[PDB]
Formats: structure tokens, C-alpha cells, sequence
């Protein structure tokens, strides 16, 4: 396509299926002369990661730490540059153009999530700050320096537009509610634990979530009961991502630095496992069209599709 | 002008980036050597066997640039002190790797973070790296004024920021550095890059960083207030710290993105330059002491050694000492000879240790100012200076001055003296043996005779300087006691230090001394109220003297004679640095000791803890008679 680069950077960072079927790819260059990032659109999910069989493409100034789908055409990006930027899609969907680009964080913007409404988003960064964004107006409404270390992961609640989780290397997991005068609340499963790294809400119940620590232990938490209901030693390395399947009774996809994939029960028992990756597993995304189909990206530049029993 | 650089944790094109920051007016760049997000695995497959390259090539810049322009940064994911073993072992390998790459490039400095209490393993690895290979790289520890935990907005509903004050608690950031530097055994290659928060903490916790080897100060863009016309500036209390830091000649480091987007980036820099431009200009003293800051020198021994020509010349350029000496004789004349006796009475003046003879000229100027008549004797032991005196004598002074080329303790005077004039004083007053020299000379002073000076007094104060402690430590020499350097005083323009208590008097001598059994040995116990948590590294010495009546000289900071650069302070180090808590008393014990051949000092600390008695029997340091 026009403007779409001839080549894509080796380190694939994120993979997200749009609700209609398309696949969004963010990839960074983490080695070599130029340290940059690129955004890709694949209307053929099986064509990935071939730069010649893509629908759209664009280069970004710096690498891609995290991204998210905003609606159906908008792409929200957490840039190494300390900037959060929104990328607008073409009406033809062959051109990816920049909407806004705001340098508001001081260090690398490391995590981003969109709130339920889809007009507001929340970004976490290494600068320790968390910021609430007006996407339509391209400004920061609220800035929260609540943690003591770099913010690892921020995850907006599925339905409540004012609620989100956030975890950091200061061993804090914070349940947020912008409605309160003190927005943050320290939700602790245990008083001493290995540092939280990944967060995922349950898609049905807005009162339960899961969190993976740096130790390879995925734990299931209830907000009200405030105790570790259940946990399992799923991985041998830092748990880097958690994704729930769109199923009625959903499965949990599990990412790590042991290059493996895990799909888990509601009681966190192991169903599926895949070492198809030779490098770190970076993201997971469930196919909207085929629920039993799951796509994973790595740093081994491999786009793999899994069939879940 | 200011030496300052740009901190970045994102570099896409190293070529463009380094140009871009240089264009902005920055002297150097703080960047990562490997990609900050590029976590590497060293132990378990398959991640272990990740195909290279592992980072960008050294060819992208000239060696010239690597040596001058680039300061490396340890990848933020490297955590040697993790609770997780796998992360610990990987960080170790990663840290060595990154530090080695830094050294391979030949970077002048490399940044490492102190952001938690425990950095034990981080220290070991660095220490091991320091003792592997031969390199001259510096290491800057990134440590903030206030811990990030003690800065957080009080917005956690069920974990409030405890509103009560804690004196020690708010100093925890220094204790991180202290533990780290101690583990590394005070390496000269480990310094501080001090991060400054938006809210400055109490004055005491800022002050503990006195004496610390601060090489850099880090300023986040966010801490800058914006003014009436959209320009980045700083508060009054932030300015204070900057001015304090400028005197300490640190490099400045700007971190974070521009938050005043409407104006260019060099705006933060412009203001810093502006602050450096406005600094209260150097006084008469500071324009002389410029290069001598924290530079250790051996004490002079003008008895057993003859002073070099240029030594005299430099110290003869003092704008105050000789002016003060001229007046001190001028008053002594008017007192000793009444107006009706101004032609019948000629006074006999004796310059003991005349040097190149500026005190002879000062004696002559004192006469033709008080309109009185004087006979002069210019006694000098240094035969090389005597050459200058006898030349001054023949060409200018004439029969009025009678030059004597001998020691004062030895000289047999033809006649007794009205007034003896001497400048035999060191930084600690009596350390150049002025007491002993005038004692063997007061026998030829008249019973009503005046000695200038009349008296002098040494002062002492406890100091904290991790910087100066390391300077002494570095003075170990072959073929002597490996700790000898700690058992001797040093003349030094003290600079990077902290005076922990008020200077108190130590030893006093009077001249003449009509005490039946004349004795110059001493023993003095001092007690110093200290009101900060600190680490004692030694004692600073000063002196005061009374030339005549109210005409006095002082190097004591409170009463310092203005513009007088003739004396720097003395430093009496101590072998082991002693921890001093807030509200404790430092008790020090000084002894002046002598035999027939040599005089020396011995010292010890008795409280809060005991040190070893220093320089016993004058084993490490003596002043010869
Ligand atoms: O404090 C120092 N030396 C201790 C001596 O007792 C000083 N006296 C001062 C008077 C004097 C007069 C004639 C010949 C020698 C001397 C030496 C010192 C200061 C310093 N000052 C720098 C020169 O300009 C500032 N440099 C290095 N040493
Ligand atoms: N015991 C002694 N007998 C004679 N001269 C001495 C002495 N001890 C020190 N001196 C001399 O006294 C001088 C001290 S330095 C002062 C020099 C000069 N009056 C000036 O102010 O510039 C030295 O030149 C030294 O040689």
C-alpha cells in the first residue's frame, strides 16, 4: 500500500483482533542502527507477518511499548518517546494517519488502556505517573502520581468508565475510582508478594480480576473479599500478559518470558500449552469470527495461530 | 558558563539525536547503550539463543564522541537485588554485559540507579566490574533528594501518607548512598548524580549531601515553574540549591520532555546559564584560592628546610598581612616614645625571620608614619633569602638595617631589643614552631620589651567530607606505614565539606613568656555539640593572632581577616570515619608534644566512640627543631 513501509521491525509487541475480523500489529526495533516502531493492518490474519500482504502501514518516530484498539478505526499508542499518540485510520482503510501526539509523560509510556465509553483512555508509564486522557479533545484531564516505581500495567474496567486497575514495581495493585476524593485504593492479595506485572478483568463479572506476578504465578482475586481466592504456578518466568476468551464461560490466555503460551480453566487449571515461540511471547488476541482461534506474537517475529480445544 | 547535558531514555537515530541535543546547546548526552525495553535472557533456552545484534554498532560515532559526548545508562529492567533468583542471576549477567560495553566504548561516565533501600548485590557486581580490566570510567549513582515513596500524592484511600515528621526517616535517601559507597569501599570512581524533586525537603536532609562527591545534579523539566510570559523558571529555594551547587562545580542534567511546549527546549538551559551569570561574583579571596580547592598539601617546615624564592614572592603579595603588620608597629611606637622624646629616643626593632624583608620595609614605613626613629636588625636563617636582604641593605636601606644571617635561637645580640617582630605562624598558628623560635630569642628582649605578635590561638572544628577523606586515603606511599597519611595534618582550601560544630579554641601562646619553667607541650579536651546525623572524617584547624592591641589577624571563618589569602586551613584527618547521630557530642583530644629534636601533634576521638590515638611518638609526622 502507499505510505506502507517495505519492511517491518523484528520485535513484534502487540496483536489485537478488531471485532469485524481484521488484525492490528504494533512492532518495535529494539536493536540496530534505528530504534523505531511501526503500525500494521492485516485484513488477512493468515498473511501475517508478511509486509507484502498487508492492508495498511506506517512508521512511528520511536518504538511501540503498548497499543490498543480505540473503537473500530482509531489506534492508541504508547511511545518510547514519552508520548501517547492516537492514529486515525483511512475511510478506505489503506492509510494510517496520525491524529494527535502529546508528550506528557517524562519517561517511556509503557502501558495504555481505553475506558468503556471509548472517549477516554488511561496511560501508565515509567515516570511513575498515570494519566487520564480526553481522546476527542486531545488533553490530560487528570494526572496521578500514586505509585513509587514504574507503572507496569493499566487495565480499564470493562463497563464502568471511571474504574481501572493498575500495578507497579512498588508491589502495589491499585483499584481506581475517579468518583472518590482519594481515587486509588490499595488492593492487596497478600502483604508480601512477587511484583505484579499483568492485569486482566473478568469479562462478565466486574468484581473479579486476575494478576500475574514476576514469578510465573497467575492469581485470581475478588475485589470485595480482598483475598487470593486461587493461584497456580503456570509459568517459569515473568507473566507478561493475560487475556480472556470471548466465550460464555471464558478461558484465560497466559503470556510469559519463558516463550510459552498457556490457556487456563476458570479454576486456573492448564488446558493448552504451546512452545511454538523461540523468543518472548508479547501479546494474545482471540478471533471474533472463530472463538477457538487464538493469535500470538513474539520477539521472534512469528505470528502464530492456535486452535484451542 | 555551565557544563550541562540532556538526559534521554529514548534514542531512535543516534546520529540525529546527538546532533539535535548539541544544536540545543548541550555539552553531553545521557542515553542507554542497549534498548531500555529489550530484556535479555542469559540462562534458559530458547530466549537465551536470541540472534544478534544485541545493540547498535560502535561505528555510528567517532571515538572522539564516545569519549566526550556520551554517558551510558544501565537498562532500567536490570535489578540485581530482586527477590526472584532468576531475575537476580540475569541482572548480574546483564549488568556486567552493559558495564563492559560502556567500558569498551570508553565512555567517561555511566549512570546507575539508587531507588530502593537494598543495593547490596548491585554494589558487588559494580565492585567486581571495577576490579576487572584497566579503565578510567566514572560511575554516577542516580539518587533523589526525596524518595519516590515520600513524594507520592496522598490519593490512596486506605494507605495515607503519614503526616507526622520523622527526622531520620526523611534522610533515608542519603543512607542508601552511604551503604552503597561503603560496600564499594569508597571507590574514587563512584560519584553522585543527585536527583532534585519538585518539592524540596527540609533544610537538614539537603545538607547531609555536603562533603559528598556530587558530580552531577539532575533536574526534571516538571520542577520548573512557568512565569508571566510562558517561560520556565525556578523558585527561590530551588535557586538557593542551584547556587550552592554552582560553587561545588557540578554538571547539570536535564531530564524529561518539554512541558512548556510553546517555547523552545533551550529555554530550561537559558535560565540555568542566566542563574550562573547572576551569581554573586568572586571576592578578593576566591580569585586567589581558585585552583587550590580541596587540594591537599604537605605542611611547610621553614626550620629544617629553606623556602624557595617564588614561595616568598607569592606570599609577599598579601594585601592585608603587611598592612596589618605596619599598623601594629605604628601603634607600638607612639606608645613607647612620648612626643617630647621623638628625637632623643631611637627604638631598637628586631625582625626575627625577616624573609626577603617586607617586614623590614613595613618597619620603616611604620616609623615615617609615626615620625619616630628606629634601629633595625634583620635576622634570617635562610641564607638564600639573606642574599636578597644584603642586596636590599646595600642598595636601599643602608646603615639603619643590620642584617644577621643566623638562627634566632643561636644569635648573640650586641644589644637587647625594644620590639621583636616575627611572622612564624602556620595554619594552626603554632605548627611552624613559632613558640620554640621566639623562646630562644626572648633572652635578648628588654624587660619592658614588646613582642609582635603578642599572642596567637589555634581553633578546631569537626568536619564531614567523604570527598576529602578519600583524598587522604589516596595518599598511601610505598616504603612507609600504609596508614601514615591519616596521621598527619594537611594544608587545604577546604571546599566540599560540612562543618559539624562551631570552631573552639585549642592552643594559646603568649610572647614574651616570663613563666619560670617555660613549657610548650599541651593537652586539650574539646566538646562539640552536633545536631545532624553525619559521618565525621576529621577536624579543621584555624588560627587567630594578636599583633598589637586591637590589630589582629584571623583565618577563623567567623573573624577572618578580609582578602588575606596567606593561610589556608589545616586538616587533621582520622583513620576511620565515625558515625555521628543528631544531638550527640563529639569529644576530641589534642596533645602538643616535643623533645629536644622535634615537635609534633597527637590526637584522638573519645566520644561518641573512641578512635586510635593518632601519630603517637610522632611516628608519622614531626616538625623538626
Ligand atoms: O596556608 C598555606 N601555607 C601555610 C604557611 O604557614 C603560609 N605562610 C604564609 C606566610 C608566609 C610568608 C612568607 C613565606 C611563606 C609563608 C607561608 C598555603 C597557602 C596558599 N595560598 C594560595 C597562594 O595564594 C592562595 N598556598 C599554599 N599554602
Ligand atoms: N629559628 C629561626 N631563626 C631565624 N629565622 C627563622 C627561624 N624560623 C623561621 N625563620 C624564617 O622566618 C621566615 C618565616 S616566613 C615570613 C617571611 C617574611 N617576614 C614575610 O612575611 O614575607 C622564613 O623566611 C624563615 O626562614
Amino acid at each position: 500500500p502507499p505510505n506502507a513501509p517495505a519492511c517491518m521491525e523484528r520485535q513484534l509487541e502487540a496483536a489485537r483482533y478488531r471485532s469485524d475480523g481484521a488484525l492490528l500489529l504494533g512492532a518495535s526495533s529494539l536493536s540496530g542502527r534505528c530504534w523505531a516502531g511501526s503500525l500494521w493492518l492485516f485484513k488477512d490474519p493468515c498473511a501475517a507477518p508478511n509486509e507484502g500482504f498487508c492492508s495498511a502501514g506506517v512508521q512511528t518516530e520511536a518504538g511501540v511499548a503498548d497499543l490498543t484498539w480505540v473503537g473500530e478505526r482509531g489506534i492508541l499508542v504508547a511511545s518510547d518517546s514519552g508520548a501517547v499518540e492516537l492514529w486515525e485510520l483511512d475511510e478506505n482503510e489503506t492509510l494510517i494517519v496520525s491524529k494527535f501526539c502529546k508528550y506528557e509523560h517524562d519517561d517511556i509510556v509503557s502501558t495504555v488502556s481505553v475506558l468503556s465509553s471509548g472517549t477516554q483512555a488511561v496511560s501508565g508509564s515509567k515516570d511513575i505517573c498515570i494519566k487520564v486522557w480526553d481522546l476527542a479533545q486531545q488533553v490530560v484531564l487528570s494526572s496521578y502520581r500514586a505509585h513509587a516505581a514504574q507503572v507496569t500495567c493499566v487495565a480499564a474496567s470493562p463497563h464502568k468508565d471511571s474504574v481501572f486497575l493498575s500495578c507497579s514495581e512498588d508491589n502495589r495493585i491499585l483499584l481506581w475510582d475517579t468518583r472518590c476524593p482519594k481515587p486509588a485504593s490499595q488492593i492487596g492479595c497478600s502483604a508480601p508478594g512477587y511484583l505484579p506485572t499483568s492485569l486482566a478483568w473478568h469479562p462478565q463479572q466486574s468484581e473479579v480480576f486476575v494478576f500475574g506476578d514476576e514469578n510465573g504465578t497467575v492469581s485470581l482475586v475478588d475485589t470485595k473479599s480482598t483475598s487470593c481466592v486461587l493461584s497456580s504456578a503456570v509459568h517459569s518466568q515473568c507473566v507478561t500478559g493475560l487475556v480472556f476468551s470471548p466465550h460464555s464461560v471464558p478461558f484465560l490466555a497466559s503470556l510469559s518470558e519463558d516463550c510459552s503460551l498457556a490457556v487456563l480453566d476458570s479454576s486456573l487449571s492448564e488446558l493448552f500449552r504451546s512452545q511454538a515461540h523461540r523468543d518472548f511471547v508479547r501479546d494474545a488476541t482471540w478471533s471474533p469470527l472463530n472463538h477457538s482461534l487464538l493469535t500470538t506474537v513474539g520477539w521472534d517475529h512469528q505470528v502464530v495461530h492456535h486452535v484451542v480445544p | 558558563r555551565v557544563s550541562s547535558g540532556r538526559d534521554l531514555n529514548c534514542v531512535p537515530e543516534i546520529a540525529d539525536t546527538l546532533g539535535a541535543v548539541a544544536k540545543q546547546g548541550f555539552d553531553f548526552l545521557c542515553m542507554p547503550v542497549f534498548h531500555p525495553r529489550f530484556k535479555r535472557e542469559f540462562i534458559q533456552e530458547p530466549a537465551k539463543n536470541r540472534p544478534g545484534p544485541q545493540t547498535r554498532s560502535d561505528l555510528l560515532l567517532s571515538g572522539r564522541d564516545w569519549n566526550t559526548l556520551i554517558v551510558g545508562k544501565l537498562s532500567p529492567w536490570i535489578r540485581p537485588d530482586s527477590k526472584v533468583e532468576k531475575i537476580r542471576r540475569n541482572s548480574e549477567a546483564a549488568m556486567l554485559q552493559e558495564l563492559n560495553f560502556g567500558a569498551y566504548l570508553g565512555l567517561p561516565a555511566f549512570l546507575l540507579p539508587l531507588n530502593q533501600e537494598d543495593n547490596t548485590n548491585l554494589a558487588r557486581v559494580l565492585t567486581n566490574h571495577i576490579h576487572t580490566g584497566h579503565h578510567s570510567s566514572m560511575f554516577w549513582m542516580r539518587v533523589p533528594l526525596v524518595a519516590p515513596e515520600d513524594l507520592r500524592d496522598d490519593i490512596i484511600e486506605n494507605a495515607p501518607t503519614t503526616h507526622t515528621e520523622e527526622y531520620s526517616g526523611e534522610e533515608k535517601t542519603w543512607m542508601w548512598w552511604h551503604n552503597f559507597r561503603t560496600l564499594c569501599d569508597y571507590s574514587k570512581r563512584i560519584a553522585v548524580a543527585l536527583e532534585i524533586g519538585a518539592d524540596l525537603p527540609s533544610n537538614h536532609v539537603i545538607d547531609r549531601w555536603l562533603g559528598e562527591p556530587i558530580k552531577a545534579a539532575i533536574l526534571p523539566t516538571s520542577i520548573f515553574l512557568t512565569n508571566k510570559k510562558g517561560f520556565p523558571v525556578l523558585s527561590k529555594m530551588h535557586q538557593r540549591l542551584i547556587f550552592r551547587l554552582l560553587k561545588l562545580e557540578v554538571q547539570f542534567i536535564i531530564t524529561g520532555t518539554n512541558h512548556h511546549s510553546e517555547k523552545e527546549f533551550c529555554s530550561y538551559l537559558q535560565y540555568l546559564e542566566y542563574l550562573s551569570q547572576n551569581r554573586p561574583p568572586p571576592n578578593a579571596y576566591e580569585l586567589f584560592a581558585k585552583g587550590y580547592e580541596d587540594y591537599l598539601q604537605s605542611p611547610l617546615q621553614p626550620l629544617m628546610d629553606n623556602l624557595e624564592s617564588q614561595t616568598y614572592e607569592v606570599f609577599e603579595k598579601d594585601p592585608i598581612k603587611y598592612s596589618q603588620y605596619q599598623q601594629a608597629i605604628y601603634k607600638c611606637l607612639l606608645d613607647r616614645v612620648p612626643e617630647e622624646e621623638k628625637d632623643t629616643n631611637v627604638q631598637v626593632l628586631m625582625v626575627l625571620g625577616a624573609g626577603r624583608g617586607p617586614l623590614v620595609n613595613a618597619s620603616l614605613r611604620a616609623a615615617k608614619q609615626a615620625d619616630r626613629r628606629i634601629k633595625l636588625y634583620a635576622v634570617e636563617k635562610n641564607p638564600n633569602a639573606v642574599v636578597t636582604l644584603e642586596n636590599w641593605q646595600f642598595e636601599e636601606w643602608g646603615s639603619q638595617v643590620t642584617v644577621v644571617s643566623s638562627d634566632m635561637r643561636e644569635w648573640v645580640a650586641p644589644e637587647k631589643a625594644d620590639i621583636i617582630v616575627s611572622e612564624l605562624l602556620g595554619s594552626f598558628a603554632d605548627n611552624e614552631l613559632s613558640p620554640e623560635c621566639l623562646d630562644g630569642a626572648q633572652h635578648f628582649l628588654k624587660d619592658d620589651g614588646v613582642s609582635i605578635p603578642g599572642e596567637y590561638t589555634s581553633f578546631l572544628a569537626p568536619i564531614s567530607s567523604s570527598k576529602l577523606y578519600n583524598e587522604v586515603r589516596a595518599c598511601r606511599e610505598k616504603d612507609r606505614d600504609p596508614e601514615a597519611q591519616f596521621e598527619m595534618p594537611y594544608v587545604v582550601r577546604l571546599h566540599n565539606f560540612h562543618q559539624l560544630s562551631a570552631p573552639q579554641p585549642c592552643f594559646t601562646f603568649s610572647h614574651p613568656n616570663r613563666d619560670p619553667m617555660i613549657d610548650n607541650n599541651r593537652y586539650c579536651t574539646l566538646e562539640f555539640p552536633v545536631e545532624v546525623n553525619t559521618v565525621l572524617h576529621g577536624f579543621a584547624g584555624y588560627f587567630e593572632t594578636v599583633l598589637y592591641q586591637d590589630i589582629t589577624l584571623s583565618i577563623r571563618p567567623e573573624t577572618h581577616s578580609p582578602g588575606m589569602f596567606s593561610w589556608f586551613p589545616i586538616l587533621f584527618p582520622i583513620k576511620q570515619p565515625i558515625t555521628v547521630r543528631e544531638g550527640q557530642t563529639i569529644c576530641v583530644r589534642f596533645w602538643r608534644c616535643s623533645n629536644s629534636k622535634k615537635v609534633w601533634y597527637e590526637w584522638a576521638v573519645t566520644a561518641p566512640v573512641c578512635s586510635a590515638i593518632h601519630n603517637p611518638t610522632g611516628r608519622s609526622y614531626t616538625i623538626g627543631l
